């Protein structure tokens, strides 16, 4: 009546009709017309043909050009890293399970993707967390008598990677586990149902903490402190053209970065925090097919907001 | 200062049959680096050399494989296993192991065939060239093989080989044919004394030589 | 007498090819631009400085630092190491050249000589042994000094413009030097007046270094063509140049035979060429910024490349 | 990877030759361009080569009078040979070197014929040969054109502008006074003279001079 | 001085000595002391 | 001996890693400017008037709300310093102290190319600091620009052109200009605005956006 539970995975669809079936079998045209997974497949192709292109590239220019390899760029490496985890564990394995209707590597080739998947996302996420905390830093410089140098950008990578696997890899040894959400195409984590036996419970409490409330505040309260500070600058020195000009730009890109960052993740924060504050419910179609697809496709537009409109790039471009 | 000295300098070989072609430098040659360097380049007649093979035995892309390359120390040949149209040309042997480079001297491969008597026609004189004040006799003598020919001029039965301008071409690649030019131009008055002209040639095919004349009484 | 030219003499004999040279070490530590370089003689010992204040002293065979002097003055531009590894020496801008002593205090070190008194810059100071150095002033004048004594025990005249570089004899008793009016001069360590002079330069000579032979030496101009010299021809042998790009040279140095010789553009990249030919054998890329200096072992088994990406890049 | 050869094909004597191989297919930082001549009827000789980071290899006879080259960025090698002689009439062929190869050049230029001569750029003259009455007796007639007083080399005689293939004959040029005739020449039955069109076609680019003439009787 | 005698002592230094580079006799892990 | 020598080694190499940390982190908080100007062009009267506000090369440091500064003198250095003196590539804006009163134009002029030929220094910014304002605006007003180069505000406007002619980096190069001044209470807010616009240039130069 509100959804269909399975040892091994829980499809987000009701089992009241007898329909459902599992997600590793039969090609899920019940879940939507074969017309829906023909354009779903077709756009996921499209953003493979951009997504790879341009993250695959970075790498390329890099290693072409060792002008880029300077201790800023680090995070950004990382940033494409991560997105070719989600090309191949994500766009790769999705194309090869969308052309059947289901997911064709077994439940442990559902680990394989979830897992690889999972860690781009949350390294994407944490870098620009890290390029967020380094600019804080810099400009508005919080922190009395400190700087910010190699040590501290290897750090900062080594701790990405240490928190992305501390969150993709505990479903991988019994906390929530990773299953096939949405369109059943996609494995990822088990937010949806509780499990004792893997602490649904307290995995998503862990990660609205450490993973959602301390980087939204974290990034509106460093770039409203820089906001300000740059507008009362500007209203000071009234006749400087350059600063007036600079003011403006500053102002562009924090406010591309903020909605950069609400497009990026308030889809699947205000669903996962909808379902945390309101256990009773149950929810159908309409939300299995907005948050998946559009936080993933941030795969894509994090590297446009970040990567085309730095100047570097759009001089690659 | 090694020198590519190439044998057999020409070799009759009939169609299908193998040919060896070996030419030896002046000095045993080995690159530095303990390479040879034997190039095998067949030209056609006029025409820009083309590779065959390359470091002594290896076959370029595109080159046939009836080229069979191979040889060591002071000896290398290149070999033949079937004999087309195309085989006609000459063969240079190239090192490029002590520079100056150098070529080897060309071998002279010919087409046998069977014997066909030559064609001998005249040519009355160009009216374009009588109005702007001369006239050429023109004979031609078209594939006779193999190259033994013998050229004679009679004016009116006399006897004349000056200023005859006379041509010799290469063996034919379809025909495989030698012929040969022979031209007679001279003055206006000249060509007006006589009324007839002879050409007369000697080719092994018969033993009655082949004979031509014109009339200067008709057009 | 340039009745030929080398290659005309070197006609009969084949390039080397496509020189092949692999990355074996990459000295990350440095915290800013490094701006030269020095091998001891066993090879396995090095000097870098760099405007973060300081000289480290590198171990090449197990990529660890063996020793690390914070300096005075942060505007050090010039660096050279002991022959028996007892000493070394930093300074620049400052006019004033700071030596230290390795072998005597261990783990630590100690600022064993500070010459001041210079009225130029320092742009090249070099070790003769364990108690001679010879230091280059923009003054258009240089100095050899005593570090017992800390005085310009003599002094280098000739010269009409700031100089910018010098390199001994692999022997270290004579050395050449290059100027503002675009030309080197060849000088005697000892007796220090212009021999001989090579002039044509559109440009300040911004690098030079000698042949292992110490029979020739190169430079390097601000339009991109380094210049083969020979001490005694007193004309340039080869010339090695590209159009397409017009950064200058930076940095000159020989292979152990003298088949190869090194030199660092501005263009990112360093090219190798095989000094008998001017072919262009190889190119050695990898600085994240321009190269500052370069050198090869006295051995000659591996090459030492500096620049401002604060690194330093070791190729057999 | 092809290499085009362009230069002038009429050369004062002592003067200064420029021919450009313009080279494609390759990265001509990374290939040598060789250079051979060859004289009307002889053998090949060796010339120079310039390698691939632009060190210069020549012939033992040759470094003085010969200089070689390049343009990296536009793919373009040039040739300055001074006091030029009369001996220097030749085919030249540039000559790539591959080095994966080994020292084997796979391709060569076609070449441009270069003339060393006081003689002028002379247009050619063309006279259609038509057998006459007492010739036409013949089982076989032959047809062909003469080109008298013409210079420089080369001039392509193309029979039916190149469609008539079968039975050509064309032959070389004769050293008449400096100026070169050369003759032509179809083997035809009379079936196909004068019942069907056969043209003659001179080609002669240095002056531009294209005439096409049917064969009709004389 | 005269140039060629300088190309020609310029050859000769080389040619006796230029076998230190890694094409003569390779690229090997073992004896070259600068390895990982 | 020898492998108690490699361990020596190992945390000789650490403690020393340790040590360049903690010195390069400490160099790069503090923030180095080169003074320059013309000879007795007010560089040591601006020199007075900053430590006034704020409490053969030659040194100078101090602190002020929370940043460590510290400026080198280069003083007496003979040599060519229009082809490679920029080797202070790096600096957050280049500082030149001009007595007005005191000019050199056209030594000026090629200074400013020197510096425009820098692609770096083309987008640095460049303060000025005027000494002698008021002799110059007294001797102005009847000896005009004219005694250097044989209206206020047109004439003002070419001088701008003629400067700016060689400068194609308006958006990234702007001129700082301050005057001498004794009372401290605008002189600290325009060294607090200076700072923070030019701060904040350079990290959105940074920021690789244009």
């Amino acid at each position: 009546m509100c959804g269909t539970e399975g040892p091994n995975f829980y499809v987000p669809f009701s089992n009241k009709t007898g329909v459902v079936r599992s997600p590793f079998e039969a090609p899920q045209y019940y879940l939507a017309e074969p017309w829906q997974f023909s354009m779903l497949a077709a756009y996921m192709f499209l953003l493979i043909m951009l997504g790879f292109p341009i993250n695959f590239l970075t790498l390329y220019v890099t290693v072409q050009h060792k002008k880029l390899r300077t201790p800023l760029n680090y995070i950004l490496l990382n940033l494409a890293v991560a997105d070719l985890f989600m090309v191949f564990g994500g766009f790769t394995t999705t194309l090869y399970t969308s052309l059947h209707g289901y997911f064709v590597f077994g439940p442990t080739g559902c680990n394989l993707e979830g897992f690889f998947a999972t860690l781009g996302g949350e390294i994407a996420l944490w870098s620009l967390v890290v390029l967020a905390i380094e600019r804080y830093v810099v400009v508005c410089k919080p922190m009395s008598n400190f700087r910010f140098g190699e040590n501290h950008a290897i750090m900062g990578v080594a701790f990405t990677w240490v928190m992305a696997l501390a969150c993709a890899a505990p479903p991988l040894v019994g906390w929530s586990r990773y299953i096939p959400e949405g369109m059943q195409c996609s494995c990822g984590i088990d937010y949806y149902t509780p499990h004792e036996e893997t602490n649904n419970e307290s995995f998503v409490i862990y990660m609205f903490v450490v993973h959602f409330i301390i980087p939204l505040i974290v990034i509106f309260f460093c770039y409203g402190q820089l906001v300000f500070t740059v507008k009362e600058a500007a209203a000071q020195q009234q006749e400087s053209a350059t600063t007036q000009k600079a003011e403006k730009e500053v102002t562009r890109m924090v406010i591309i970065y903020v909605i950069a960052f609400l497009i990026c993740w308030l889809p699947y924060a205000g669903v996962a925090f909808y379902i945390f504050t309101h256990q009773g419910s149950c929810f159908g179609p309409i939300f299995m097919t907005i948050p998946a697809f559009f936080a993933k496709t941030s795969a894509v537009y994090n590297p446009v907001i970040y990567i085309m409109m730095n100047k570097q790039f759009r001089n690659c471009m | 200062d090694v020198l590519m000295t190439q044998t057999p300098l020409s070799l009759p070989v009939s169609l299908g049959d193998q040919a060896s072609i070996s030419c030896r430098s002046s000095q045993i040659i080995v690159n530095r680096n303990g390479n040879t360097y034997l190039e095998w380049y067949l030209q056609k007649p006029g025409q820009s050399p083309k590779l065959l093979i390359y470091k002594v035995s290896n076959r370029f892309s595109g080159v046939p494989d009836r080229f069979s390359g191979s040889g060591s120390g002071t000896d290398f040949t290149l070999k033949i296993s079937g004999v087309e149209a195309e085989d006609l040309g000459v063969y240079y042997c190239f090192q490029g192991s002590h520079v100056p480079w150098t070529f080897g001297g060309g071998t002279q491969l010919e087409i046998k065939r069977a014997d066909a008597a030559p064609t001998v026609s005249i040519f009355p004189p160009s009216s374009e060239q009588l109005t702007s004040g001369g006239a050429s006799v023109v004979c031609f003598l078209n594939n006779f093989y193999p190259k033994d020919i013998n050229v004679k001029w009679k004016i009116d039965g006399s006897e004349r080989q000056n200023g005859v301008l006379n041509s010799w071409t290469d063996q034919d690649s379809k025909d495989s044919t030698y012929s040969m030019s022979s031209t007679l131009t001279l003055t206006k008055d000249e060509y007006e004394r006589h009324n007839s002209y002879t050409c007369e040639a000697t080719h092994k095919t018969s033993t009655s030589p082949i004979v031509k004349s014109f009339n200067r009484n008709e057009c | 007498c340039a009745d030929a030219t080398l290659s005309q003499i070197t006609n009969n004999i084949d390039p080397v090819g496509r020189i092949q040279m692999r990355t074996r070490r990459t000295l990350r530590g440095h915290l800013a631009k490094i701006y030269a370089m020095h091998w001891g003689t066993d090879s396995r010992l090095l000097v870098s400085a760099s405007q973060d204040g300081k000289l480290i002293i590198w171990d090449s065979y197990t990529t660890n630092k063996v020793h690390a002097i914070p300096l005075r003055s942060s505007w050090v531009m010039t660096c050279a190491y002991a022959p028996s590894g007892n000493y070394v020496a930093c300074g620049g801008l400052d006019n004033i050249c700071s030596i230290y002593n390795l072998k005597t205090r261990e783990g630590n070190v100690r600022v064993s000589r500070e010459l001041a008194g210079h009225t130029g810059y320092l742009s090249c100071c070099r070790f003769l042994d364990d108690n001679q150095i010879v230091t280059s002033s923009g003054d258009t004048t240089c100095a050899l000094w005593d570090i017992e004594t800390g005085q310009q025990t003599t002094t280098f005249t000739g010269h009409t413009g700031d100089v910018m570089s010098l390199s001994l004899a692999p022997d270290t008793r004579l050395f050449v030097s290059g100027a503002c009016d675009a030309s080197a001069k060849l000088w005697d360590v000892r007796e220090g007046m212009c021999r001989q002079t090579f002039t044509g330069h559109e440009s300040d000579i911004n690098a030079i270094c000698f042949f292992p032979n110490g029979n020739a030496f190169a430079t390097g101009s601000d339009d991109a063509t380094c210049r083969l010299f020979d001490l005694r021809a007193d004309q340039e042998l080869m010339t090695y140049s590209h159009d397409n790009i017009i950064c200058g040279i930076t940095s000159v140095s020989f292979s152990k035979s003298g088949r190869l010789l090194l030199a660092g553009y501005d263009d990112f990249n360093c090219n190798v060429w095989d000094a008998l030919k001017a072919d262009r054998a190889g190119v050695l890329a990898g600085h994240d910024n321009r190269v500052s200096c370069l050198g090869v072992t006295d051995d000659g088994m591996a090459v030492a490349t500096g620049s401002w990406d604060s690194f330093l890049k070791i190729w057999n | 990877v092809q290499l085009k050869e362009s230069g002038p094909g009429l050369v004062a004597p002592s003067q200064s030759l420029s021919i450009t191989c313009t080279v494609s297919g390759f990265s001509l930082t990374n290939y040598g361009v060789h250079w051979v001549r060859q004289p009307p009827g002889k053998g090949l000789e060796w010339l120079g080569i310039i390698w691939a980071g632009g060190g210069t290899s020549y012939d033992s006879a040759l470094m003085s009078r010969l200089s070689i080259s390049k343009d990296n960025s536009k793919s373009q090698v040039f040739l300055k040979m001074n006091s030029l002689q009369s001996t220097d009439t030749a085919m030249y062929y540039c000559a790539s070197e591959n080095y994966s190869y080994d020292r084997g050049f796979a391709y060569w230029g076609q070449g441009t014929l270069v003339t060393v001569s006081a003689a002028k750029t002379t247009p050619p003259s063309v006279y259609p040969l038509a057998p006459g009455s007492a010739a036409q007796t013949n089982s076989m007639v032959t047809l062909g054109c003469l080109v008298k007083g013409y210079f420089p080399e080369p001039v392509t005689v193309t029979w039916n502008s190149g469609s008539l293939s079968s039975g050509v004959h064309t032959f070389p040029a004769v050293l008449q006074s400096d100026l070169y005739t050369l003759s032509s020449s179809v083997t035809v039955p009379s079936s196909t003279w004068p019942s069907e069109t056969v043209t003659c076609n001179v080609a002669h680019p240095a002056s531009s001079t294209k005439v096409d003439k049917k064969i009709v009787p004389r | 001085m005269l140039v060629s005698k300088c190309c020609e002592e310029f050859r000769d230094y080389v040619e006796e000595r230029s076998g230190e580079d890694p094409l003569v006799k390779g690229i090997p892990e073992d004896k070259n002391p600068f390895k990982e | 001996t020898l492998s108690a020598e490699d361990k020596a080694a190992v945390e000789r190499s650490k403690m020393i890693d340790r040590n360049l940390r903690e010195d390069g982190e400490k160099a790069a908080r503090e923030v180095k400017l080169l003074l320059l100007g013309a000879g007795e062009s007010g560089k040591s009267t601006i020199v007075k008037q900053m430590k006034i506000i704020h409490e053969g090369i030659v040194e100078t440091h101090f602190t002020f709300k929370d940043l460590h500064f510290k400026m080198f003198d280069v003083g007496g250095q003979r040599s060519e310093r229009k082809k490679w003196i920029h080797c202070f590539e790096g600096v957050t804006a280049i500082i030149f102290c001009v007595a007005l009163s005191d000019y050199r134009m056209h030594e000026s002029m090629k200074l400013f190319d020197s510096i425009c030929n820098n692609k770096w220094f083309t987008d640095t910014s460049i303060i000025l600091f005027l000494n002698k304002k008021d002799l110059f605006e007294e001797k102005i007003k009847k000896s005009p620009l004219t005694i250097c180069y044989p209206t206020y505000e047109e004439a003002a406007a070419y001088i701008q052109c003629q400067f700016e002619d060689l400068n194609k980096r308006k958006d990234t190069k702007e001129i700082y200009t301050h005057f001498t001044c004794a009372t401290d209470t605008k002189n600290v807010q325009f060294v607090f605005d200076a700072v923070t616009d030019v701060i904040i240039k350079n990290n959105l130069k940074d920021c690789g956006l244009f």
